[PDB]
């Protein structure tokens, strides 16, 4: 069906900021290991953050998920403007299926 | 009463609470809960319920042994219930959790529905673990060993503290200690080299 | 393979071949002794659920006085040490009388004959369960009765000696 | 490390099949990760088409599972993905990616060949292509 | 551990379905009381597996499809496993051993009194004959003699 | 014959076909074939054969396990014969096919002579079907570490019940002995068992 | 589950020779003491006849591999040895408890009949072997063993 | 010294050596370095140190059994050894070595405040089961102490050798790998659903 997550999501300059990824009480089991990545306009989506707040090399330690039963969310702490982007949170399903969210667009202000 | 006139028939009730600093000792509560105690401090709570805990088909027990976080006696009883379990081939009906060091464990005994099913041998393993009357959860009772079966969905084995449950039936040993022997009976290969 | 745990000498009170269970073994009643003439069966026969038990008690006891106690409570001995303690096929043969319908023991009260006059007793055999409840002294009472002509029979080659 | 590239048609018409094969360089393919096609129409969130294993089997989104195969070549150290019956809903950018799961069926499968593996599963698309663009149109 | 089971029934029959070209063959207390000590008796783990069947089949419920779980959890108490293991280990040394399919016995001609069966040996593909373990038989006959003259003693 | 002039000698041959519905019973029809029934329905047959039958070096076990379309004895027989051998380290000695809940199992006996993977599959088909196994074997007895046989393959396949054995009775003997023995010969392939 | 290997002839008993003892010439017990361990579940000694017997019977029945297999006794040992009596002296070890090592043993001997009894094991609790002096009540016992097995075989 | 008279008390020790064509036998030579011998030609060292030998974490079971370059003998001895080690969980701790037919385990027992539920203690119980006859010496206390057992030492080293007359502090016995056979698998854990 897909992952809720909310629209928009905006903040100003070093401040922290969240987004959701909901999962419905009847697919909790599809809710599992949820990572996040980062669209840039006109690039392909780059892995920020998988498992709970595990993430590649390179990416800073600003970026840190967590996840609490039908809920995950990703909090960028300390944002600057370079972190607008599209953030889409996906679930591994139990039936060997990624699913995806619906999208994030974050505006720094 | 009194025997070939100078015999007096008297009896014994062993205090089987003592034998706890050794081993596990098991008993029943009720229709839907049994438990198995590990020392005066901890234990596990096996319930038989229509309501399920794990909703994910996960159970990744490789990851829980690299952090250890769990009690060893625990997963040692937990490792000895599994392996004694006749026949398992359906690796999705059972789903496990171990975030933290807890331990809670599914078995989903309506994933495979009569007779010389998944379900039976899970039951089987069950009511020998939990013999100190675990009888009047299983249907039939009496009669049936490759056709047991309860009116219960799930299988429920989780961490929980000691609290004096024995209401039914008395604390023993014998379930467990009778696992240990019949461990490695009856499992399948999955594999050519084990 | 094969039981081999031999009871320590517990108590003094009886002759030191005997064997007794305090007040922390048993529910709801005092120290009892029983004479070596019966705990002595517990080293050759392989159908005694009562010497399991005592076999169990003693290695309880010798295992939590002598050996040096973890911080949390470790089943590693007993999963080491089960088979050298019971016999686990009597455990197996009280399953399979559970799962028949057959009368068996589930390893919590036991019956034995006391002597009136002497004090000797029996070697305690276990009182069956079946259909949820014991069995009411009258459905074994031919054990019973048995059990009494094995203790007359056990004076009379004492008499002969 | 490596790179993945799309190539294939960058138009097809409608009712007819969509062939997009994605080469990898510098990663071998026989490696135990999953190799699988993400979608993403103009404008609309990201849909995962599927992936494949070096053991050949394959796993599909249920909506995309009568109309789609994934096939795995690894001697050329290539995959492709296989999309009949386009419609104009079709039309998106596809992407490759190296995808750290573990499926227990491939798992249990192999472990008399390949024998132990890793415990490091990020469960996520480690790596992607760059996307290749395709437009279902007369 | 050791075989537990006992069997359900004085003495013990054994009923013309259980042999070959026989008919009811029952044997008294004296010698199938023998089985519940002796660890070294292949006959006593037939009985015990005979009359497990019996107890099975008559008791427990059938599945529809034949399971073959019960017996793998209940053999260790019905045989002495390394009584099998032995027989096998005299087979590969070129020992003559028991395949467990025939079995002798004494019987008194005019008392009916019966032996426990001992085993019948195979070597190089066929039964011993008989010479080849009189001496055997031999002393079972000194036992069952000592036997009765324990009856006189008493 | 009359010992001590008191006492006659009489034999005993017990039926052991009356077990058919509680344990499995195995026989031996000629050199190259031998049977193991279960029920008076099913059963393997074991084959010392040269022709191969898989010629592939598949076997998922895995995947039939899920399917669940086998008979499940027939799966316990062939766990407990698999994981009965002494020392098996060689994973392309054995092939198998588990298609449509068919059981067909291969070991290729060709990896040859004195303790190795072939020898131990033989002392394994020895103790199952050892009534009358010695007659398939080079050396009917003294011989254990060298136990060889001319055939190239044994093959055991699920079939159906019927009057095979002839040369030995049927007997539960070699599953009941192997069920002891099930697990005490293994070697570890990975650290964390 | 229980031991089975019924040893071999050397009137019975058995007979130990030099290559099976440590500085020792050939020494044979009577089928009298022997005999016990058809039915004892409980002897070292008796669990070392088996193997002593079953090694000999073995490397001159068998044919012999090139290089050792350890398989025979991995298979054969459940019904040679009780292999709980082991854990049994494990169990003494551990707990403090003076344990048989399967080193010595002693036995009684008859000095103008020379009947012997079944040899029963000589303990270690230090890494050395008791003085006599500790056990010395077995001794008495088994002495009052054989006065009790001579006086019931007089009165045959 | 006589008993009751006429009972002589005599003593018999068994050459167990003698065993050494049908079993393996065990001894000590001193408390860092045992030996468990199969025959007159091979056998393994159990050495107690604190020396690394191997320093990596792979061990690689699957290849050596593929290539079966090695001693059947001595692999049945390490694969007994490893399957009666009770809660064995840290597979970090263990690695080994078998290229070209060699045979070289390493337990790190420094993988290790009560110091009892580890690894270790499991390494240790199973060492001192194997080595029987002289493995006391080994070990902080001989006696009094099962779950909690350590030594000084911080690495277990099975590795394959010739024979030697080494059993300088205890004589040769088969025992203690006579006693481990039957408890394979006994106290080990699931790592898998299907196994
Ligand atoms: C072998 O087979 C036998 C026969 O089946 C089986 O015997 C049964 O064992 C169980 C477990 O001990 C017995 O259950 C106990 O029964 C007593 C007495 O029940 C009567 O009296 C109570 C009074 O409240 C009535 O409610 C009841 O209806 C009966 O009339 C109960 O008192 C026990 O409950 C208490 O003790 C339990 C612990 O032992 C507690 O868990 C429970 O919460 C209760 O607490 C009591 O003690 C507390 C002490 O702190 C106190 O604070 C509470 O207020 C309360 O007083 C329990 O139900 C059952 O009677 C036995 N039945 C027979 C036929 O003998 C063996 O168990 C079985 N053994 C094995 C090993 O399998
Ligand atoms: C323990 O060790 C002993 C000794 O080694 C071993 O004994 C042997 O057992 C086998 C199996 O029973 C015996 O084989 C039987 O022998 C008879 C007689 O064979 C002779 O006569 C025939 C006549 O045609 C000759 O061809 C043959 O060469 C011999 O001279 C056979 O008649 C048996 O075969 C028939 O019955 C079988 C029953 O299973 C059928 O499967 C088979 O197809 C045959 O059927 C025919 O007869 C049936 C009625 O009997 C009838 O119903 C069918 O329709 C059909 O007409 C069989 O070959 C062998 O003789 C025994 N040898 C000795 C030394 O006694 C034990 O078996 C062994 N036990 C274990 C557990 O290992
Ligand atoms: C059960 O428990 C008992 C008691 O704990 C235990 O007994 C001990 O057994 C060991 C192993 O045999 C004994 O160790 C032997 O002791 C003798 C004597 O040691 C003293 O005298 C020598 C004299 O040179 C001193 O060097 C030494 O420091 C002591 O003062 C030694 O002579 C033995 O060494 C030789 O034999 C060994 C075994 O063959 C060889 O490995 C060693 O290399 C030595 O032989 C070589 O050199 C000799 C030099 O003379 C030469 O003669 C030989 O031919 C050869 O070249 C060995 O150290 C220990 O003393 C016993 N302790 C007691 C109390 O009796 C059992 O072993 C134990 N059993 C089991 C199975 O657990
Ligand atoms: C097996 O299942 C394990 C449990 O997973 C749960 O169940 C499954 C079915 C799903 O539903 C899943 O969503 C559930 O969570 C799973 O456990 C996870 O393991 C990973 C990898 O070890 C853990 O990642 C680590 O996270 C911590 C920080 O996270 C904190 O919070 C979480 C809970 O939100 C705690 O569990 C953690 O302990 C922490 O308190 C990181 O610190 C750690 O390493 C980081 O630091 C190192 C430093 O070197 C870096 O190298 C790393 O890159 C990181 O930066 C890990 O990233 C994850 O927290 C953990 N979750 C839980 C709940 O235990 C396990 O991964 C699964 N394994 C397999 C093989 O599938
Ligand atoms: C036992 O299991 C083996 C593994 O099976 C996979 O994993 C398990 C867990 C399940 O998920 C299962 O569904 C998976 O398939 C299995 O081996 C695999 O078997 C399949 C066929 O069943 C093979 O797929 C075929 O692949 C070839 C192309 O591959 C060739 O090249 C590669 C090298 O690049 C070689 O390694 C292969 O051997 C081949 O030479 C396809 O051509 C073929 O048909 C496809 O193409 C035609 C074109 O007309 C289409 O019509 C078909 O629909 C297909 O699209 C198959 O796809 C797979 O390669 C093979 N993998 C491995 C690792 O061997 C084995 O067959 C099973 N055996 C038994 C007896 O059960
Ligand atoms: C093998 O190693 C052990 C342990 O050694 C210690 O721990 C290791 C993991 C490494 O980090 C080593 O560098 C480190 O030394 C040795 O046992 C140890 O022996 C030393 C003395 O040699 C002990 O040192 C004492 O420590 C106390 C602390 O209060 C001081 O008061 C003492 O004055 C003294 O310095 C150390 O405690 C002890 N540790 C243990 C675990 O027993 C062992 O001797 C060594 N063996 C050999 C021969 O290599
Ligand atoms: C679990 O098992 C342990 C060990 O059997 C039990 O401990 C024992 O508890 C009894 C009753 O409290 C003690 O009896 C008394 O102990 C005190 C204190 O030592 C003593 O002063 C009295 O004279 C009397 O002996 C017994 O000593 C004690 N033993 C030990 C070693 O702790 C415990 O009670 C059991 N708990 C449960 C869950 O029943
Ligand atoms: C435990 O096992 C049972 C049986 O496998 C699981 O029940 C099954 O749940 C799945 C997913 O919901 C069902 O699939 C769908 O069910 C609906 C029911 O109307 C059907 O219309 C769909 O076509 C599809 O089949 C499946 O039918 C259902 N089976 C049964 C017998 O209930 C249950 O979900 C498992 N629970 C856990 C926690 O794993
Ligand atoms: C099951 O075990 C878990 C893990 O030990 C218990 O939760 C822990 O409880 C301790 C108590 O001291 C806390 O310090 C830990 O922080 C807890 N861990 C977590 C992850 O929450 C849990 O309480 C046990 N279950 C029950 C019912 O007692
Ligand atoms: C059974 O094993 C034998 C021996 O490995 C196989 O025969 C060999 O196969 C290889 C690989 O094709 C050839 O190079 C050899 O020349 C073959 N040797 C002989 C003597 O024929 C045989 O193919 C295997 N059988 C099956 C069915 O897999
Ligand atoms: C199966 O084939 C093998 C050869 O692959 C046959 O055995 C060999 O036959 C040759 C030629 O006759 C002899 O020189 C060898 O001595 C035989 N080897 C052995 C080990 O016996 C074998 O006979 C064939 N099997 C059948 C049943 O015909
Ligand atoms: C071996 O087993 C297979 C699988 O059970 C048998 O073939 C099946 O036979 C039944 C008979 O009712 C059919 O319903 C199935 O459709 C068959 N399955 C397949 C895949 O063909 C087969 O007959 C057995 N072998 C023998 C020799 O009887
Ligand atoms: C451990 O075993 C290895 C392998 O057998 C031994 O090294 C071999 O020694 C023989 C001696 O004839 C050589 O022919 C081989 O080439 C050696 N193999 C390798 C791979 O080098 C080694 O010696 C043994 N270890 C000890 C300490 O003796
Ligand atoms: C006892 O038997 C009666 C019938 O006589 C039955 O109603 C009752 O449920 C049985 N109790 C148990 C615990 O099985």
């Amino acid at each position: 069906a897909g992952l809720t997550q909310p629209a928009s999501v905006s903040g100003s300059p070093g401040q922290s900021i969240t987004i959701s990824c909901t999962a419905a009480n009847s697919d909790i089991g599809d809710f599992n290991f949820v990572s996040w990545y980062q669209q840039r306009p006109d690039k392909a989506p780059k892995l920020m953050v998988y498992e709970v707040s595990s993430r590649p090399s390179g990416v800073s330690n600003r970026f840190s998920g967590s996840k609490s039963g039908n809920t995950a969310s990703l909090t960028i702490s300390g944002l600057q403007a370079e972190d607008e982007a599209d953030y889409y949170c996906t679930s591994y399903t139990s039936s060997s299926t990624f699913v995806f969210g619906t999208g994030t667009k974050v505006t720094v202000l | 009463s009194l025997y070939k006139g100078v015999y007096e028939l008297q009896t014994l009730e062993l205090n089987m609470e003592t034998l706890n600093m050794t081993m596990p000792l098991s008993c029943t509560k009720n229709n839907s809960h049994h438990y198995i105690m590990v020392g005066n401090e901890t234990g596990l709570e096996l319930t038989l319920t229509n309501t399920s805990i794990i909703n994910h088909k996960f159970c990744n027990l490789s990851d829980a042994h690299k952090k250890n976080l769990y009690d060893h006696a625990l997963m040692s009883i937990i490792s000895t219930f599994h392996l004694s379990i006749p026949n398992f081939n359906q690796y999705e009906a059972m789903s496990c959790d171990f975030n933290g060091g807890k331990i809670s464990v599914q078995y989903n005994l309506s994933h495979s529905y009569h007779c010389g099913t998944v379900a039976n041998g899970v039951l089987q393993t069950f009511m020998r673990m939990a013999w100190g009357g675990s009888y009047i959860a299983l249907d039939s009772g009496c009669g049936n060993w490759d056709c047991i079966m309860t009116s219960y969905q799930y299988l429920i084995i989780q961490n929980t503290t000691w609290e004096d449950h024995c209401q039914f039936s008395r604390p023993s040993p014998i379930g467990y200690l009778g696992l240990l022997s019949q461990r490695t009976r009856d499992i399948y290969i999955s594999r050519r080299l084990l | 393979g094969t039981f081999t745990w031999t009871l320590s000498d517990s108590e003094g009170k009886d002759t030191p071949g005997g064997y007794c269970l305090t007040r922390w073994m048993l529910i709801e009643a005092e120290l009892k002794c029983f004479g070596n003439t019966a705990v002595a069966k517990c080293n050759e026969k392989h159908d005694e659920e009562f010497c399991d038990m005592l076999r169990l008690f003693d290695f309880n006891k010798q295992a939590i006085q002598r050996l040096k106690a973890p911080a949390q409570m470790s089943i590693q001995l007993i999963n080491k040490a089960v088979n050298a303690l019971i016999n686990d096929q009597l455990i197996m043969k009280n399953h399979l009388r559970d799962i028949m319908c057959i009368p068996y023991c589930n390893y919590s009260k036991y019956w034995y004959l006391n002597h009136t006059t002497t004090g000797r007793t029996s070697l305690p055999k276990c009182w069956l369960v079946s259909n949820g409840s014991y069995l009411n002294e009258t459905h074994f009472s031919d054990d019973i009765e048995q059990q009494a002509d094995n203790m007359i029979t056990e004076m009379l080659q004492k008499e002969y000696m | 490390q490596g790179t993945l590239r799309e190539s294939g048609p960058g138009l097809v018409r409608p009712s007819e099949t969509l062939s997009l094969t994605c080469g990898v360089s510098g990663y071998s393919i026989s490696s135990g990760y999953y190799w699988g096609w993400i979608r993403q129409p103009p404008g609309k969130g990201l849909e995962w088409i599927g992936n494949i294993y070096r053991s050949g089997s394959t796993y599909y989104n249920p909506s995309l599972k009568s109309r789609v195969t994934v096939s795995i070549d690894t001697s050329k150290n290539q995959f492709s993905l296989k999309l009949n019956s386009v419609t104009a809903a079709d039309t998106a950018v596809y992407y490759c990616a190296r995808s750290g799961i573990k499926v227990a069926d491939d798992y249990y499968y192999e472990m008399d060949v390949w024998g132990q593996g890793t415990d490091d599963y990020s469960y996520a698309m480690d790596v992607w292509g760059q996307g290749t663009t395709v437009t279902v149109s007369s």
